[PDB]
C-alpha cells in the first residue's frame, strides 16, 4: 500500500502525474445518457474527465468514480488548490485515477 | 455580538464581490497600517481600517474621498479578525481621534452586512443587504482584544513600547529582548491570518459540505 | 472523448447551449408525487428543469440526474457564476442534460 | 409541466404556498422510530415538517423526501432566505410538498 | 405530529430533554468493527452518541442514524448553537433521539 | 459501549492512538482498481490511510468506511484541527479505525 499519490500512480502503467499546485478554473458534468462524467479545467489550459462508468471498470470502482465527482466539484467551489492528479494517459482527455490536495 | 463598524471606500459593490471583500493593498504590521499616509482610506500594510459608528465614517469619506463623485459606506459585523487599533497601541496610537479598528487580512464578503452609497457627500437614507452576508455566525462573534493584538502591534524592534506593559510580555523574539523582529512580526501576523481565514473557511465550506446524505 | 460542454452537448440531436454567464436567481425542488423535480431560473428569465425521472431515461443517467440536483443547489448557495447550460429544446422548460461553471 | 413553485402548488389537491422570505430559524431532527422527519420553524413562529416516509408516498418520493431534507438543513446552516414552500395544509403541523430559494 | 423536540420527546418512555444552546466541542466517528458510530461532547463534559445501528432500531431508523451523524459531523464543523437534544438515558453514553438548532 | 475514541481503541488488538492536534496537510483520494482509498497526511510526518474495502471488514463495516473518507475531505477543505486517529498498526501506513476532532 503506497504512502502517497506519486508512488501510488506508478503502480499503474498508463498513468502519469501532472502538477499543477493551483485551483481549478472550471468544472463541468453531463447527465446526457452515455456521457455521465464531469471535465475539469486549468488556467494553464489542461483538460481531465472522470470517466463514464463503462466497461473496464469493476463493482467498488464504480462507488470510487461517484465520490470523485463529489470531490471535484466542492474543490472547483472552494477554490481548492490541487496540488497533483495522477491520471490515465491513454484516455483522452486524460482521466483521472487519483488528486492529491495540498496547501 | 451584533456590533457593526463602518469603512468609507472609493471601490463599489461589484469589484468586492469580485475580490472577495476589502482588501488591503504582502506586509502586514498594524504600526505601519495606522501611520501610513491617507486619496484612499487606511488599507495599507496587511490591515483595513473601519470606525465605530457611521457618522465618524460618513466624516472620514467626507475628507480623504473629497473629489470623489461616489464612494460607499460599507457597514461590516465585527470578528476576531478587528483589532481597537487604541487598544493596541495605547499612547503610541498615531491617529487616536479617528478610532480605528483594522480587519487584519480584509474583510471577507461574507462578513459585510451591506453598503450606504454616497454622492457628492450626502449618505443615502437606506441600506443595500447583501446576499452572501451571515447574520447568525458574525453574530456570536466580537472583536479580537486587544491581548490578541499586542504581540502584532508592529513597533520597530528598539521602539520603547517593547520595554512596556502590556508589550513585553506579547513582544516577539527580538523585540527589545538580522531583521529578527521585522521577520518575526511578519510571520506572527502570517500565521494569526491564515488561522482566521482557516476558521472562516471552516464556517462556511462546512456549510457548503452540508450537503452530503451518505446513506443515498 | 467531447472536451468542453459545446462539443459534448453537438453529439446528441435535439439540444442547444445557452450561455448565461451568471449565478443562479432562484433554486426550487419537489418531493410531489409524479413531479420529482427541480427548476432554476436566472435574472434574465431564463427557465430549465432537471426531468422528473422517467422511460426516456436508460439506467444510467438515474445517479446522475440526482447528482445534477445536487450541482444545482450548491451552485445556486455558493452564488457561482453558471457559463452554460446544455439542454434539450423539446421540453417545457428546457430540460438540463449539462452546466459547466467558470470564475 | 410546472415552471415555478406557485404553479407546481396549484396541480395538487390540499396544497396552498407559504411565502416565508426569510431563513431558517430553526431545524430538528428526529430518528425516533416513526418519528424519522425534520421540523423547520422561523422567526414568526411558522412551523412545518418533512413527513414521515409512509403509504402516502409514492416508490420515487423517498428518495426526494431524503433530499428535501437535505435541502432543509444545508438552508439551514447556510443562513439561505427561503422564497416559498408548498406545502399540504391538511397535516399538522404544514408538511413540505416543495420549496423556492431566491433573492 | 408534535410541533418540536420537547413534544416529539416526551411521546417516548427513558428520554430526557438536555438544553445545552451551545456548539458542539468535539465530534468523534469510528468504523471499527461492530463499533461503527459517533460520540459528541461538549464544554460542560456532557457526552452523546448515535448509537450503532442494532436490534433496538427498524429500517426506517437506520436510514435515520446515517443522517443524524450526517447533521452532528457538519453541525461539529459549522459550530452551529444546539438548543437541545432528546436522548435515551437507558444507555451510556445518552443516546440521541433528535437534535434541535436555533440561534 | 466506550465512552470516547481512546476507550473505544483499547476494545480491539494491534491498534493505537495516535495524537495530532492539527488540521490534515494533504488530502489524496484514488479511484483506481484495488486501490480504492484515502491518505492523509499532517505536517509532522504521519501518514495515515482509509484501507480498501476488503475481507478483513464486515459488511457493517462498508458504510462506515465511505463515511470516513467523506470525513476526512470535508476536515482537509475545513481545515478542520484533529485531535486523535485511532489507527490499526499492522498496516503501513496505519489505518484509520477512529477519529476525534476538537479545538
Ligand atoms: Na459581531
Amino acid at each position: 500500500t503506497p504512502q502517497n499519490i506519486t508512488d501510488l500512480c506508478a503502480e499503474y502503467h498508463n498513468t502519469q502525474i501532472h502538477t499543477l499546485n493551483d485551483k481549478i478554473f472550471s468544472y463541468t458534468e453531463s447527465l446526457a445518457g452515455k456521457r455521465e462524467m464531469a471535465i475539469i479545467t486549468f488556467k494553464n489550459g489542461a483538460t481531465f474527465q472522470v470517466e463514464v462508468p463503462g466497461s473496464q471498470h469493476i463493482d467498488s470502482q464504480k462507488k470510487a468514480i461517484e465520490r470523485m465527482k463529489d470531490t471535484l466539484r466542492i474543490a472547483y467551489l472552494t477554490e481548492a488548490k490541487v496540488e497533483k492528479l495522477c491520471v490515465w494517459n491513454n484516455k483522452t482527455p486524460h482521466a483521472i485515477a487519483a488528486i492529491s490536495m495540498a496547501n | 455580538n451584533d456590533d457593526k463598524l463602518y469603512r468609507a471606500d472609493s471601490r463599489p459593490p461589484d469589484e468586492i464581490k469580485q475580490s472577495g471583500g476589502l482588501m488591503p493593498r504582502m506586509n502586514i504590521n498594524l504600526y505601519d497600517h495606522a501611520r501610513g499616509t491617507q486619496g484612499f482610506v487606511r488599507h495599507d500594510d496587511g490591515y483595513v481600517s473601519t470606525s465605530i459608528s457611521l457618522r465618524s465614517a460618513h466624516l472620514v469619506g467626507q475628507t480623504i474621498l473629497s473629489g470623489h463623485s461616489t464612494y460607499y459606506i460599507y457597514v461590516i459585523a465585527t470578528a476576531p479578525n478587528m483589532f481597537n487599533v487604541n487598544d493596541v497601541l495605547g499612547a503610541y496610537s498615531p491617529h487616536p481621534d479617528e478610532q480605528e479598528v483594522s480587519a487584519l487580512g480584509g474583510i471577507p464578503y461574507s462578513q459585510i452586512y451591506g453598503w450606504y452609497r454616497v454622492h457628492f457627500g450626502v449618505l443615502d437614507e437606506q441600506l443595500h443587504r447583501n446576499r452572501g452576508y451571515r447574520d447568525r455566525y458574525y453574530s456570536n462573534l466580537d472583536i479580537a482584544p486587544a491581548a490578541d493584538g499586542y504581540g502584532l502591534a508592529g513597533f520597530p524592534p528598539e521602539h520603547r513600547a517593547w520595554r512596556e506593559e502590556p508589550w513585553i510580555h506579547h513582544a516577539p523574539p527580538g523585540c527589545g529582548n538580522s531583521n529578527t523582529c521585522d521577520e518575526k512580526t511578519q510571520s506572527l501576523g502570517v500565521k494569526f491570518l491564515d488561522e482566521y481565514q482557516s476558521k472562516v473557511k471552516r464556517q462556511i465550506f462546512s456549510g457548503y459540505q452540508s450537503d452530503i446524505d451518505t446513506h443515498n
